[PDB]
Order: structure tokens, then sequence, then C-alpha cells
């Protein structure tokens, strides 16, 4: 089923413990291999959606870096078109570490990609470690999309990761353009 | 590359030491014995104990019997009960189970001991008769080898020649075909 | 005749040591069979509790091993004099000749090499030496910790004793006047270097 | 006798699959990607790998010379003459997954200078060195097809799903000739 | 000859590890230290990766194994066997393969010193938390050590 017409690499690139598993559990193509995140630094998830008649094809990497993977986590962002900024709001040292998160992205990947800011698990209003203006006027800052998810919050995610995609598509679409024989004898005049 | 039968065979007669059966029967009858002695006759649950024991020896065998027989994991009942008749007795004991009573959709079956060296000469007490099976550490030999080569299964005797039944049978169902482990790498 | 193989003979003869100390919890791991929840403990923690345990519930261990080598010995006894067919007598005065057979047939039966050399009082005790001694040539720990080695290893030398206990008797002596006791006390001579260090030696007492 | 081919652009990602097989259509097209993208991150991860023995010290640079294999190819686009070259090359991938052998089947492993990878599944199981002196050069010939008629294509964006019919059939016609 | 050779286990442990220098026999091969452990996970994970791949890719109905995996610089042999115990052996290329050796290994000295060794353990993780791989319980037998040495000290 090779019908897409175009292959997007995003990163859903994040801080540990983030619960960014959870976060991509729920939009998937869940099937295949799984759980190979330890494996070697990565899992896969995969999407097809019609975007004014040119199928795209989505390649979500969710790569992770526990002590060990020092190189080839840097390395997996050879040519990504897309990052996915996964933070929780339950504590200020997850949000910390988005400048030096995007610091290395920027530095690593390809130049002026594009980038969303994820905030997962937004249920839990006991334990609110930082606000969304602050959030909001960080993303501000850097021209990149902002969003806050839950379990009962559904579509939101969803509607940002396809403003994401046809966002990308807008920079990366080369316009494309979609470009009475002669029948009966024949008779020959070469000398 | 060849047929178990090839394989049994090879490894049989030019790969393996060799003892007298009978001295192997009576070290196995003398632990039996001791067991009875030292445990005031309580075959209720001395079968228990016979079965940790052949749990034990089971899952350090599998071990062995890989190493030799170098064979692929078994994924299926087929397979496994092929190979459990026709080699894995044949090295060891020097005998060929033979199988049927298979059950629905190929999750039980059953190994017919036609000779058991571990019984070669007994004649149990009055009392045991309808309690001790004396051959307990065989299918706890079975289970422990079968849990090392992931795949878990409830066996347990159906009959004995010993206690008075016309063939000794041990069910082997198995229960679920577990899973290998992941890196629990965060 | 039949056979059987001698890797699970030695390994069924090397483990009755866990055998012999799990009896004892069990009179004095949880899973489930069929539907009832037995226990079961691995046999390298048994040999541990066996070196640590303490020193009656040790020695009722080791009384437990030699009782289980009486009934081998003895129980085999039979069957060799009827097999092999030997040159004694009953009640043999001349312990060379009893002592001539237990090194020649019944070691010959049970491990796969005849005993090694022996001494010689002509009045009392017997001393048997055997070098690399089959059923624990693949034992080890450390590369440091010999010294706990040995002391660990010692209840698997009883199930010989008790063979060679069983033997007399049923020839004869009894087990009241007949005492034996095993140790490493045998140096390696001149024989190439095994993966055991030391042979093994059997004082046997016979008035 | 090779059966299957497929190329990565980059930084992961299949972009052909055109599988050289009587009638197998086991494998899913959508799992490949997962294939082609594990491929890449283990041609990662090997390269972190080389025992100390050989990390400070190589002193091996002179078999990375690869031999001429005389008519690998056939018996042309871009190129012409009786084969696409004739001297022997070096090899750019001295530190990476070149080979998985396996009990059905071969993975060779060809990666361009830039960064391109070709892969090259056959079901023939060449003493594991003479292999990779024929993989390489065919792997090099369907590359130099590939510079041919997938970068002298307006309709083709870089790095992106290789869809075209003169250079499936002609590294079809590549292959029918090796076996 | 070799470089290194390494046991893994079932449960996603690394049990025996060893690394060698320079061609001198008794050589600085420092046996089961901490050091090899970072460089040790992440073969386990390149192992099971590529045989996932085999597995899946794989056709008719025997389920094959990997035999051995080439790089530049090296080529890594290994040996599966049903009891989910992993042999592996790096080494420069020099011959065919070491199947032979692996196999010889697994039937002479691995069995006759870990599964007849009845006062040392086996399956090392132990009471849950080992079961996935944060776990240290490797093996030190003397024997093992010794005879692994005596058998891989002329091919080097
Ligand atoms: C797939 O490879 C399944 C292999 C079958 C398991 C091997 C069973 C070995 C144990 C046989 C019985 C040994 C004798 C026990 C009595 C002392």
């Amino acid at each position: 089923g090779y019908d897409y017409d175009y292959l997007f690499k995003i990163v859903l690139i994040g801080d540990s413990g983030v619960g960014k598993s959870n976060l991509l559990s729920r939009f998937t193509t869940d099937e295949f291999n799984i759980e190979s995140k330890s494996t070697i630094g990565v899992e896969f998830a995969t999407r097809t959606i019609e975007v004014e008649n040119k199928k795209i094809k989505a390649q979500i990497w969710d790569t992770a870096g526990q002590e060990r993977y020092r190189a080839i986590t840097s390395a997996y962002y050879r040519g990504a078109v897309g990052a996915l900024i996964v933070y929780d709001i339950s504590k200020s040292s997850s949000y910390e570490n988005c400048n030096h998160w995007l610091t290395e992205l920027r530095e690593n990947a390809d130049d002026n990609v594009a980038v969303g800011l994820i905030g997962n698990k937004s249920d839990l209003a006991h334990l609110r470690a930082v606000p969304t203006d602050e959030a909001k006027n960080f993303a501000m800052e850097n021209q990149m999309l902002f969003t806050e998810t839950s379990a009962l919050n559904s579509d939101n995610v969803d509607k940002a990761f396809r403003e994401l995609i046809v966002a990308i598509f807008q920079m990366v679409s080369k316009h494309q353009v979609d470009l009475g024989a002669p029948k009966g004898p024949t008779i020959s005049l070469t000398p | 590359s060849r047929s178990l039968k090839a394989m049994g065979e090879e490894i049989w007669k030019n790969k393996t030491e060799k003892i007298n059966t009978e001295l192997f029967t009576l070290t196995y009858g003398s632990i039996v014995a001791q067991l009875c002695q030292d445990y005031e006759r309580d075959f209720n649950k001395v079968n228990d104990h016979l079965y940790s024991m052949g749990y034990n020896i089971g899952c350090r065998l599998i071990e062995d019997f890989l190493a030799r027989t170098a064979l692929p994991r078994c994924e299926n009942l087929v397979k496994t009960s092929e190979v459990l008749s026709k080699c894995a007795f044949k090295i060891f004991l020097n005998i060929t189970p033979n199988i049927t009573n298979w059950s629905h959709n190929k999750d039980t079956f059953s190994l017919i001991l036609d000779e058991n060296p571990l019984a070669d000469f007994v004649e149990l007490p009055m009392d045991a008769m309808k309690s001790l099976w004396y051959s307990n550490i065989l299918c706890g030999v079975l289970k422990g080898s079968l849990e090392m080569v992931q795949l878990d299964c409830d066996v347990w005797f159906v009959s004995d020649i010993l206690r008075g039944d016309s063939q000794t049978e041990i069910k082997v169902k198995l229960n679920r075909i577990l899973k290998d482990e992941i890196p629990i790498g965060e | 005749l039949p056979k059987v193989s001698q890797s699970v003979y030695q390994m069924l003869l090397n483990e009755m040591v866990p055998l012999a100390m799990g009896i004892e919890r069990q009179i004095s791991r949880l899973k489930i069979e069929e539907h009832h929840t037995v226990d079961i403990i691995r046999s390298h923690n048994l040999i541990h509790e066996l070196y640590k345990a303490d020193e009656e519930e040790k020695e009722k261990v080791l009384a437990r091993l030699r009782n289980i080598g009486f009934q081998i010995g003895l129980k085999l006894s039979e069957l060799l004099i009827f097999s092999n067919n030997p040159n004694l007598k009953f009640k043999e005065m001349d312990l060379l000749l009893i002592m001539k057979f237990i090194c020649r047939d019944v070691w010959k039966q049970i491990f796969g090499k005849q005993i090694d050399n022996l001494k010689t009082n002509h009045r009392g005790t017997f001393y048997l030496l055997d070098y690399d001694y089959r059923p624990i040539q693949s034992f080890s720990l450390e590369e440091d910790a010999k010294n706990e080695e040995l002391k660990m290893i010692e209840p698997f030398l009883e199930i010989p004793v008790g063979i060679i206990r069983g033997v007399l008797s049923s020839l004869g002596y009894s087990s009241e006047e007949v005492i034996c006791l095993a140790s490493f006390i045998d140096r390696p001579t001149d024989r190439p270097k095994t993966a055991f260090p030391k042979g093994v030696s059997f004082h046997v007492q016979v008035t | 006798a090779i059966e299957t081919i497929l190329v990565i652009n980059k930084s992961g990602g299949l972009i052909y699959q055109r599988n050289f097989t009587n009638d197998e259509q086991k494998l899913n097209s959508n799992e490949y990607l997962i294939l082609a993208s594990t491929l890449h991150g283990v041609f990662a991860i090997a390269s972190q790998l080389t025992p100390k023995a050989l990390q400070l010290t190589q002193q091996t640079n002179i078999e990375n010379t690869i031999p001429y294999i005389p008519y690998v190819g056939m018996s042309l686009g871009s190129f012409k003459g009786d084969d696409f070259f004739k001297e022997p090359f070096t090899n750019w991938n001295k530190s990476g997954l070149r080979q998985l052998c396996t009990d059905q089947f071969t993975m060779f492993i060809y990666q361009t200078l830039t960064g391109l990878k070709f892969v090259a599944i056959s079901s023939s199981v060449s003493t594991s060195n003479l292999a990779i002196q024929i993989a390489d050069n065919f792997l090099r010939k369907v590359y130099c097809l590939y510079s041919d008629y997938v970068m002298k294509d307006p309709s083709y964006s870089m790095e992106m799903p290789i869809r075209s019919n003169l250079f499936d059939e002609k590294v079809k016609k590549m292959v029918e000739n090796l076996q | 000859g070799i470089y290194s050779f390494w046991i893994f286990d079932r449960h996603c442990n690394c049990i025996f590890d060893r690394e060698w220098t320079l061609a001198s026999n008794s050589a600085s091969g420092t046996i089961n230290s901490k050091q090899n452990e970072e460089d040790a996970k992440l073969l386990y994970g390149m192992i099971f990766s590529l045989r996932s791949i085999t597995q899946k890719l794989s056709k008719g109905s025997v389920k094959n194994d990997i035999r051995s995996i080439s790089t530049g610089k090296y080529r890594v042999h290994t040996y599966c066997t049903a009891s989910g115990l992993w042999f592996v052996l790096l080494s420069d290329f020099k011959q065919q393969s070491y199947t032979q050796v692996l196999q010889y290994i697994y039937s002479h000295i691995y069995v006759k010193y870990v599964s007849n060794n009845l006062l040392s353990p086996y399956d090392f993780a132990e009471n849950e938390n080992e079961m996935r791989g944060q776990g240290t319980r490797k093996i030190t037998n003397r024997n093992f050590i010794s005879v692994l040495e005596s058998f891989l000290a002329p091919m080097v």
C-alpha cells in the first residue's frame, strides 16, 4: 500500500518520566513490534492523512535516553522535519529542560524545523507546578505551537497534530501541477 | 537436517556414557524408600516433596539436553510432543513413550510409559495401593524442563501400572506459552 | 543388557544433600501444581544452609545421608554378588579380600574407574585413596574462596562411605563394629592437575 | 540469488520496496518502514562497538580497497560502455553494519558517502568475503542507476519516496541477469 | 583471533563478560569489570533487534536464528540456544565462522561447570526485581574461568 506521496519524520522528544509513552499510546496505528524503546532508543508510530489530495505518511519516533545513550540519541535527528516537545504540568524540573531540549534540537536537526509543545496529563489540578500563561509566553518567543492535553479533554492533541502536519506541508511542499494522436497508414519520406 | 529417529539413535549410540539400569533403579528406590521411612508414611504429600525433587532436577537437566541436541525453541504442542516422545527420553532413559489421547484443539496430550526403568521391580505396601505414585520425579522433571524451554504446563499422573491400572499415563496439559522478557528501560 | 545415561545418574547421585536438608525443613518459592500451592526451594540455597545451619542439624543431615548411602550399598551388594560372583565368604577374617572386592567391582559399577592404590595395615584399619572422584569433579565457588569450598562440599563425601558400610553389611560385619570417615587428606602425588585439586581418602575401621 | 532490495534516504524511512520474489507477499507494506528504520538505528548503534584493541590502533587501510568483479551487471543511460566501471574502488562504511547472515537469507548493506543506504536481501547463503565483494559491486550498479534515474528527475523531491518506472524496470533488468 | 566473549541469559542480563588486548596470551583482559557494563546493554539491544527482524521477515516453518553480524572492523559470531542463552564472540574475519567453537563451549564448558555445579546458582535473577535486566549476579566459577582461559588462549 505505497500510496502515500510524502513521508515526514517527527520526533516525540521529551524528558524521561513525563508520561509521553502514555501520550502517544492514544493516537496510534498500534501493531507490529512494540516496546522497542530500550532495544535501541526508539519506538515507532505511523499514520496516513489526506491533505488536499496529497496523502502524507507520518513517522513518530519516540527517542529516549536514560544514562548511556549519548551519541546515537543525537544522531537520530539527522533529518528530522518535525518535533513534538513533550512536557508535564506536574513539576518544574520537567519544564526546566525544555530550553536545553530545543537548543539540541535546533543545533542538530534540520534547519528551520517545525516544533510543537505538548503538556501531558492536564487532568491533575492538584499539582499544577507551572502556569499555562508562562508556558504560552515561552511558546511565543520561538514561533512554536502550544497545547495541553488530557484523557478527558480529548481531540486536542489530534487537532494539534493534524494542524502541525498541514503547517509543515506548506513549508516542504513544492507546487505540483497535474501534467489526438495521428492514427493511420504511413509513407516514408527519408532520403 | 535429519529425522528425530536418526538423531536419537546417533546421539544414544556414540555420544553418551552408560551404566546398568539396575543401579539407577536402586538409587531412586533408595530415595523413595527413605522418604517413606522418615516421614511417618504420609503418602498424601510425600508426592509434593518428590515433585520439588523432580522440578529441581529437570530445570538443570534441560541445559544438557539442549546442549547435545541443539534444537530450536519448540513453539507448538505437536513439535513438543514429538521431541519429548522421540529423543528427549531416548537420550537419557533409552525408552520411546507412545502418545495417544489427544485432547481438543491440541492443548493436552498423554505420555504412555511402556517400560519404566524407575520401577523395574517394586511391590508397594498395602496402604500405598491408592495413595503413592512412586514416579512423581518424572513429571516434575518434565515440567521443570519445559519451564526453561518457556512454556508452562500442568503435568500429572493419570494411571500407573504399579498401583494396579493397565498402563502408566502422564497428562502434560499446556497452560500458557509465557513470552520472552524485554529490558524495562523507561 | 539395558542401560541408562551416566549424566543423569551422576547428577541424581550428586543431588541428595539438598534433598536431605530440605526434608529436615519439611519435618521441623510458592507455585500451583494443579489446585494447591506447593513450595519449592533451590539446591544451592540448601547447600549453603547446610554449610551454615548449626552443628546438631548438620550432624542430623550427615547421619541422614549416611543412612541413604547405607541403603544403596547394602542393596546393591546382592546384585554384585550375583553378577560378578567373586571368591568371598560370608564372614571372612581376611579383610584384604573384602577390600579388594570393593575396590575392584563395587566402584567399577558405581563410578567409571577403579579406585587407586590402597594401604595395608594387616592388623586393624584400611585406607582407600581416590583421585579426582568423578561425581564432584565439576564443583567450585570462587577464585579465592577455596577454604570455604572444602568445608561446604563436606556432606557429598558421605554416600560412598554409606556405600562401603552397606557393602560390608550383608557380607558379614554389621553396622555396630565398623566405622568409616572420609576426608581430603589425600594429596595429589604426581597425577595431572584436574579441575578438583584434592583427592579423597576413606579411612575404614574394622576390628 | 538476490530476492529483494530496499534503500534508505539519509535519516531512516523506507523509499523503495520492490520485491523480486515469485509470489510471497507475506510482509505488510507498513512494517517495512519499521524494518528500514530499525536497520538504520542498528547501523548507528553498532558504530560505538569497535573493540578497544582496534579503537586506538587500526593499521588496516590496505583492505578497504575492494577488487573489481568483471561483469557482475549483465550479459545504457548517462553511463556508456560495456559496464558502468572498470577500476576497483574504496569502502566508505568501515565501522558499520555491512552484513547480516542468516540460515535462510543474507542482508548486505552499502552506504553512500553522503549517507544513503542500500540493502540487498538474498536468499542464497563465497567465504563471507567474496559475497561482500559481489554485493558491493552490484549495489553500486544499483546506486549508479539510482543517480541516473531518480536524481535527474523533475517530479521528485529530495529524500522522499521513489515513484518511477524507468528505475524499477532497470533494476529489475539488473537483477534478473544476476542469479 | 577473538576480541571479546559474552554470555547473556533469558532475563536480558549479562552473565559473563570478557575482553582481550594485544595478542599476548596472558593479556590484560580485565574479567567481569564494571566498565564493560556500559557497552553491554547496547550490544544486547543490537542482537535482540536483529533477532527480532530475522524472526519477523523469516519464511518457512523453522524460525531461523542469526549466525553472524559483520562490520568493517570485525564480525560478531552469535550462537543462540532454546533455553534463552546467547553466546556472543567478536573477532576479525580470518576464517568462515566459529559456530563449532561456540557449540563446543556450550556442550563442554557451560554445561559441565554451570549445569553440573549443584553448589552454584542458575537463573541468576531471583526474587523479582532483576528478571528484566537491572541486576548483577554474574558467574565467578573458578573452574569455568580456568577452562575458558585455557581453551580460548591459543585462538588470539
Ligand atoms: C523443545 O525443544 C522442547 C524440548 C523438550 C524438553 C526436554 C525434556 C528433558 C527431560 C526428559 C526426562 C529426563 C529423565 C528424568 C527422570 C530421572
